[PDB]
């Protein structure tokens, strides 16, 4: 713990695993990506995968769009990041029947 | 002396004081017409 | 212990009616920023 | 000196105005008595009224 | 849902910004202020004795 | 000597919902507005000095 | 003295004023300098919607934070040091003068040679001649010569005082039953004026310094036409 | 809620703050009177509520800890700590005064006649009463113990003798310091001597005073079997306190009675 | 009832409410005080008349300001309300005790009221230093008065410091260290002691005043052999550890409104920032003859003094780089008390390093008793210690109240006295630089500029303490009852909703021991 | 921070009533005082 630290890919890894867990809850979903957005960084699309698919196993539809959400914000400035994950998710969004936020129009005021 | 003196009493001494206090009162003002010091008068 | 509780119950003012409030209000904090002026005055009649 | 004329006017229609459109947000309340006084146009028709006609109109009699 | 900003932002803005500008530039100019600016420029020494 | 502190105990923790410095008795109801007294009459005298001494 | 809508110090009369508006343009070349990184660093830190609430590492970044500050009080404490012996140095004057302060003027004396002493006090603002200043025109002079070496020893006769005249940057605290000694050196005639720069009751603002200084030869004949 | 389950004290609403600091209004303003128009009236009064208050407010503190059982373990912790602080503000407070005489007595100014002590004080002579009043504060340093230990040891008759003693010799030194003052061949008006050394030498004598009633009231809860062999701190307090007294007499005897004079 | 609770309290939330308003109409006094000032120097010549009328009026604003307004409001204030709540304590350690300290506040106010009554006042300075405090140049009660006042006021103070120190250290969960409690709960355990050691020797100091005037005692007369410097020594030994117990409550006010706007659970560098005040704190101790350069010390120890009152910025450096470090990638949430806290951070620093110019000793000859030290002080003073105490008051007025304030007014109120403030004080430097001299109830011609720009500056201020009443008043007179709070998992205030009941943690707090 | 709607809403007029009061409050008293200063400063 003190000292110790993980390279990029083992903490990846560490978060795949993490989402992947089948027996996951709903808390334990809400406290990774609570914590995640914490950090220096937009997850990785096989990290955000992960948790997309966590989400259909607790037929959380709700929950699946708010994850995309947080994706593009932590992006802050940097505009090319989000579309270059949904890019990457893109089979899962299809075969999870997930829709973007932009296609549910939750990206307006 | 000694057998006057007791735990117990205590509220009979407050009910007098105010009693009392009250008689207290009314000597002054009977005093002070008798007495009629310039000050009282001021007052 | 007989003190009420909650909003507007834990200070040693009425808060409810909102102008005896105000008449308070500025009873409290008038009274203090005239108190030196006066004080001056006060001293400036003297002798 | 010729300003107080207009000043007193705005006035007149910023607290009635104000006041009007506080008027329009729920929150009953029940009449203070300056309310029932002045609305009840002084009191006075209902005192010189239903009084000195009374003592006249039994004296009357 | 337009809010209080949205309707009377920019009437108070301008009238704010309009109102504080007049009354400030007048007192400064119109009234006795003494400001006492250094006179090296715009004042013309006399002889004292 | 004697030691009745047990006795003062009890008294003391009676549930009479009275303030410890009222739960002993008469007395200290009298020393209590004897105190009091003293206190609040001293303040007015006091405020009285200083209106008096304000003036030349 | 000081002129309408000036800024910074009053120009150097002498030498230690010289080199103490030197030593302020260092000091404040570096609060400028500090002052503006801190207020970049904050407009820096407040302007992006990048976040990173998670744990941070302190320490590391704690060494540069720590010993910089410790780096830049020497390059102030150095020169300051410096200037401050120079003050307290070993010089011999050709001349001392005592100056008394009292309730609402000050006293002068020159006394190595013959008693000679003399009051300062202000020129009420209604009695002044056109061209006079203010509040800061005293009636008796402290005559003194140019470009020599004169000690001054401040004392009062009463509550504090200080006698001060900044162009010459000098500044005196005079404590009754004290004597405070102080080195004054101009180097270029005229009148330099000073205030009072201590409390000492209801006319301390009116009891100003008035330091007129000519060459040798007009300051010996002065002090004999003053007995 | 409803029942506390933490062992800590809520102490019940007293008028005791309100009358105590009404007291010091009255003793701050009377002294104002005393000295300027000529009163005790007001000074008077002021003594007399604060003595009010002070006995009452410690009489009820007694009656929390001892007839109610309120001073559990961590309330007692706590005391300690208020009155070592205490004892500490005080320490500070005594450091004024060396300050001040070290001060004049280093380097003493010419109006003096530039020694030190000025000409014309006749100092007292250190080994004379001065080294008597240390010896007594010294012995009840070492009485005051005994008491202490005879009250862990549950001596009841022991501890009452040794407290005993202790007060005399803190009484013995009040009467001997009193005459001390009363012989004196300078007071308080001998320049900064004078001041120095009674004002200094004086709060200390207060503070004995203060400690020997403190030490009395002790003695009689004593006599009530109010300590037991494991809480007393009413006895600790008083003890410390005494402490803290002899030694500010050491310094105030080496400083001013042997080396400042 | 009313009495039982308001008069004859033992509740830290009672007490501290108490303190709030006690401090807010103080307050007004001192602000008051602080414009007759400006208007005296609004324009060349005399209003009100002598150095003396105008001193007197010059001393009680400093008295009532300083232990007042600022000292009631956050030691006694939010000390008493939050520092049990922080810890999890169900009140303080001497609950009774608590209530004398401040009911000895209101009659120490009374006396210095008194004192500029009676004969002409006390125009001494808020250093009442002698010659001039004594009975001869001020004869008669006044400066008595003042004397005794601030007995109290000390006496206030160092029992409160006593009860502090005891809860914050025996009142803690039994599994929680000392480098487990919170900087504001730190913060004010260390200005605790600063009290309890400082506050002793001023009053020694005062009292031998007090029997120099009334006694014949001479320590500070010359006459007897005494000394004016002596009581400079004491008075400031006192004087500067003053300074330090008045900021250092606001750091830690500080700390704590950083980090809950910028959405972080606790402040970068948690223990370089108890070092910093716990080393703030000890220096401050060494270094009070800076407030002596002019006075005729000797050259050596001139040069220790100046040193050793530099090496304080080192310690408060780390404290203003770890506020910005947390602000660094924290969701900032721009609230009324963010804009203050920011405000803070910068203007301090302005202020506290125009103090290290002062720290030098040859420049401070010709910057002594002028109005760059006023300058100086105001900065960390209006735009510092106050600063502290309006972020705290908008950020945990619902805490206190139940009630929320309307954020718009009170940013509007931010911006008004932020201008104000500047305007006042900034010109102030160049008057200083230029010579004009501290305690003058008029100037030269050539100061006019400056002097008139800075009091009207103070109108602004004066405009924008009037707003903040109206603020409260709109505050308690809508009710918008507060229903959720942002990271309560980080900040144990705000658990027990608001406001917390008469008796919070009525059963302790579960703190596991790992 | 989340709060419910006021329970006694304090509509514009309203406002500008306490914001008035509460100016006056300040500036009479001292007004005045200062309106009167040179007749103080002349007996
Ligand atoms: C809360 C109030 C407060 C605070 C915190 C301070 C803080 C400091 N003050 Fe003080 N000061 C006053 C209030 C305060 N002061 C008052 C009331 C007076 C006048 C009293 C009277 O005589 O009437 C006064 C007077 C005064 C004097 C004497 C002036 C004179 O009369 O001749 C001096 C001189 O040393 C001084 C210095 C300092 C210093 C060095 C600090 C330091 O604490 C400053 C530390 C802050 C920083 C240094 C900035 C932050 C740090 C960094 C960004 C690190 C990097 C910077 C550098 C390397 C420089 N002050
Ligand atoms: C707490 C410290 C404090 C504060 C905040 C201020 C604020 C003000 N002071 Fe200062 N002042 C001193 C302490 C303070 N002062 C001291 C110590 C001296 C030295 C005296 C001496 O020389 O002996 C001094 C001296 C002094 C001088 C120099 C006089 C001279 O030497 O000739 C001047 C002149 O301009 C002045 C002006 C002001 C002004 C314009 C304000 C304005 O900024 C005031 C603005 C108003 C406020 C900021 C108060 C509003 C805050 C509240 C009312 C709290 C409300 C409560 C709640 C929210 C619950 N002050
Ligand atoms: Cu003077
Ligand atoms: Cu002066
Ligand atoms: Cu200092
Ligand atoms: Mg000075």
């Amino acid at each position: 713990s003190h000292g110790s630290h993980e390279t990029d890919e083992e903490f990846d890894a560490r978060w795949v695993t993490y989402f992947n867990k089948p027996d996951i809850d709903a808390w334990e979903l809400r406290k990774g990506m609570n914590t995640l957005v914490g950090y220096d960084l937009v997850p990785e699309p096989k990290i955000i995968d992960a948790a997309l698919r966590a989400c259909r196993r607790l037929n959380d539809f709700a929950s699946a769009v708010r994850i995309l959400e947080v994706v593009k914000d932590k992006a802050g400035p940097h505009k090319e990041i989000y579309p270059y994950v949904i890019q990457e998710l893109r089979p899962t969004l299809n075969e999870l029947g997930i829709s973007t936020p932009e296609e549910l129009g939750l990206d307006k005021v | 002396l000694t057998r006057f003196l007791g735990p117990r009493y205590r509220q009979l001494a407050r009910n007098w004081v105010p009693t009392a206090s009250l008689w207290g009162a009314v000597g002054a003002v009977g005093l002070v017409w008798a007495t009629d010091w310039r000050l009282i008068l001021d007052w | 212990s007989h003190y009420e509780e909650g909003p507007g119950k834990n200070i040693p003012f009425s808060v409810e009616n909102k102008w005896r409030l105000l008449a308070m209000m500025t009873l409290f904090f008038g009274s203090g920023f005239a108190a030196p002026f006066f004080i001056v005055r006060h001293q400036l009649l003297k002798k | 000196m010729k300003m107080t004329a207009l000043i007193v006017t705005i006035m007149g229609f910023m607290l009635a105005l104000e006041l009007n459109n506080t008027t329009y947000y729920l929150k009953f309340k029940y009449p203070s008595q300056t309310y029932k006084f002045s609305n009840m146009l002084g009191y006075y028709p209902s005192i010189m009224h239903r009084l000195p006609t009374y003592h006249n109109l039994s004296m009357s009699q | 849902a337009p809010d209080f900003h949205d309707k009377y932002g920019n009437a108070v803005l301008a009238s704010g910004a309009t109102f504080c500008v007049a009354v400030w530039v007048y007192m400064a100019t119109q009234i006795g202020i003494e400001w006492n600016p250094s006179p090296v420029g715009r004042v013309t020494p006399k002889e004292w004795r | 000597f004697e030691n009745r502190v047990a006795e003062k105990q009890k008294l003391f923790q009676e549930d009479n919902g009275l303030p410890v410095h009222l739960k002993g008795g008469a007395t200290d109801n009298i020393l209590y507005r004897v105190t009091m007294t003293l206190c609040l009459g001293g303040t007015l005298y006091s405020l009285y000095c200083l209106g008096w001494a304000s003036f030349p | 003295m000081a002129y309408p809508m000036q800024l910074g110090f009053q120009d150097a009369t002498s030498p230690i004023m010289e080199e103490l508006l030197h030593f302020h343009d260092h000091t404040l070349m570096i609060v400028f300098l500090i002052s503006s990184l801190v207020l970049y660093i904050i407009s820096l830190m407040l302007t992006t919607k990048l976040t990173h609430t998670s744990t941070m590492d302190a320490q590391e970044v704690e060494t540069i934070w720590t010993i910089l500050p410790a780096i830049i009080l020497i390059l102030i404490a150095l020169p300051s040091l410096r200037i401050l012996y120079m003050m307290d140095e070993i010089n011999n004057p050709s001349l001392t003068v005592k100056t008394m302060g009292h309730q609402w003027y000050w006293s002068y004396e020159y006394t190595d040679y013959e008693d000679l002493s003399f009051d300062s006090y202000m020129i009420p603002t209604s009695e002044l001649k056109p061209g006079e200043l203010r509040l800061l025109e005293v009636d008796n002079r402290v005559v003194l010569p140019m470009e020599m070496t004169i000690r001054m020893l401040v004392s009062s006769e009463d509550v504090l005082h200080s006698w001060a005249v900044p162009s010459l940057g000098l500044k005196t605290d005079a404590i009754p039953g004290r004597l405070n000694q102080t080195t004054l050196m101009s180097s270029r005639p005229g009148l330099y004026y000073g205030q009072c720069s201590e409390i000492c009751g209801s006319n301390h603002s009116f009891m100003p310094i008035v330091l007129e200084l000519v060459p040798l030869k007009y300051f010996e004949k002065w002090s004999a036409s003053m007995l | 809620m409803t029942h506390q389950t933490h062992a800590y004290h809520m102490v019940n609403p007293s008028p005791w703050p309100l009358t105590g600091a009404l007291s010091a209004l009255l003793m701050t303003s009377g002294l104002t009177m005393w000295f300027h128009f000529n009163s005790m009236t007001l000074l008077m009064i002021g003594l007399t509520t604060n003595m009010l208050t002070m006995y009452q407010w410690w009489r009820d503190v007694i009656r929390e800890s001892t007839f109610q059982g309120h001073h559990t373990p961590a309330v007692q912790k706590g005391l300690r700590y208020g009155m070592i602080l205490f004892i500490i503000s005080e320490v500070l407070f005594f450091t004024g005064f060396f300050w001040a005489f070290y001060h004049s007595s280093l380097a003493p100014t010419p109006e003096l006649g530039g020694c030190w002590p000025p000409t014309g004080i006749h100092p007292l002579n250190p080994l004379e009463v001065p080294l008597l009043n240390t010896s007594v504060l010294l012995a009840s340093g070492v009485s005051i113990t005994w008491a202490h230990h005879s009250l862990m040891e549950g001596d009841r008759k022991h501890m009452l003798q040794a407290l005993f003693i202790t007060i005399t010799l803190g009484v013995y030194f009040t009467l001997l310091q009193a005459s001390e003052y009363y012989e004196a061949p300078f007071t308080i008006s001998d320049g900064v001597y004078g001041s120095t050394f009674f004002v200094a030498t004086g709060f200390h004598g207060l503070h004995v005073i203060i400690g020997s009633t403190f030490l009395i009231v002790c003695f009689f809860r004593q006599l009530k079997f109010h300590f037991t062999s494991n809480h007393h701190f009413g006895f600790e307090a008083g003890a410390w306190y005494w402490h803290f007294v002899d030694v500010v007499w050491l310094f105030l005897y080496v400083s001013i009675y042997w080396w400042g004079s | 009832m009313f009495i039982n609770r308001w008069l004859f309290s033992t509740n830290h939330k009672d007490i501290g409410t108490l303190y709030l308003l006690f401090g807010a109409w103080a307050g007004m006094v001192g602000t008051a005080l602080s414009l007759l000032i400006r208007a005296e120097l609004g324009q060349p010549g005399t209003l009100l008349g002598d150095d003396q009328i105008y001193n007197v009026v010059v001393t009680a604003h400093a008295f009532v300001m300083i232990f007042f307004m600022v000292m009631p409001i956050m030691i006694g204030g939010f000390g008493n309300w939050l520092v049990p709540l922080m810890i999890g304590a169900p009140d303080m350690a001497f609950p009774r005790m608590n209530n004398m300290s401040f009911w000895l506040l209101p009659p120490s106010f009374l006396l210095l009221l008194a004192s500029s009554m009676v004969e002409a006042g006390a125009g001494t300075g808020w250093t009442v230093y002698p010659p001039l405090a004594g009975n001869l140049a001020h004869a008669g009660a006044s400066v008595d008065l003042t004397i005794f006042s601030l007995h109290l006021a000390g006496v206030s103070s160092i029992l409160g410091a006593i009860n502090f120190i005891t809860t914050i250290i025996n009142m803690k969960p039994p599994a929680m260290s000392q480098y487990q409690t919170p900087l504001f709960v730190w913060s004010v355990m260390i200005t605790a002691v600063l009290l309890l050691l400082s506050l002793p020797v001023l009053a020694a100091g005062i009292t031998m005043l007090l029997t120099d005037r009334n006694l014949n005692t001479t320590f500070f007369d010359p006459a007897g052999g005494g000394d004016p410097i002596l009581y400079q020594h004491l008075f400031w030994f006192f004087g500067h550890p003053e300074v330090y117990i008045l900021i250092l409550p606001g750091f830690g006010m500080i700390s704590h409104i950083v980090t809950y706007y910028s959405g972080k659970k606790e402040p970068f560098g948690y223990m370089g920032m108890v070092w910093a005040m716990m080393s703030i704190g000890f220096l401050g101790f060494i270094v009070w003859a800076h407030h002596m350069f002019t006075v005729g010390m000797d050259v050596d120890t001139r040069a220790y003094f100046t040193s050793a009152t530099m090496i304080i910025a080192i310690p408060t450096g780390v404290k203003v780089f770890s506020w910005l470090a947390t602000l660094h990638g924290g969701n900032i949430k721009w609230s009324p008390a963010m804009m203050w806290a920011l405000g803070f951070i910068f203007l301090f620093t302005v202020g506290g390093l125009t103090g290290i110019v002062l720290a030098n000793s040859s420049l401070d000859i010709v910057l002594h008793d002028t109005y760059y030290v006023v300058a100086h002080f105001h900065y960390v003073l209006s735009m510092g210690a106050v600063f502290a105490i309006m972020g705290g008051f908008v950020h945990w007025f619902p805490l206190f109240s139940g009630y929320t304030l309307n954020d718009t007014w009170a940013k509007i109120h931010f911006a008004i006295m932020f201008v104000g403030v500047n305007m006042t004080f900034f010109p102030q430097h160049f008057l200083g630089l230029s010579g004009m001299p501290r305690r003058y109830s008029d100037y030269p011609d050539a100061y006019t500029m400056w002097n008139t720009i800075s009091s009207m500056g103070s109108f602004i201020s004066l405009t924008a303490v009037m707003l903040m009443v109206f603020i409260i008043w709109e505050a308690f007179a809508s009710k918008r009852e507060v229903l959720t709070v942002d990271l309560t998992t980080t900040n144990l205030e705000w658990l027990n909703g608001c406001p917390p009941p008469y008796h919070t943690f009525e059963e302790p707090t579960y703190v596991n021991l790992k | 921070i989340t709060a419910k709607p006021a329970k006694t809403p304090t509509s514009p007029k309203e406002q500008a009533i306490g914001l008035s009061v509460t100016f006056l409050s300040f500036l009479l008293p001292a007004g005045w005082v200062l309106y009167h200063l040179d007749n103080y400063k002349k007996s």
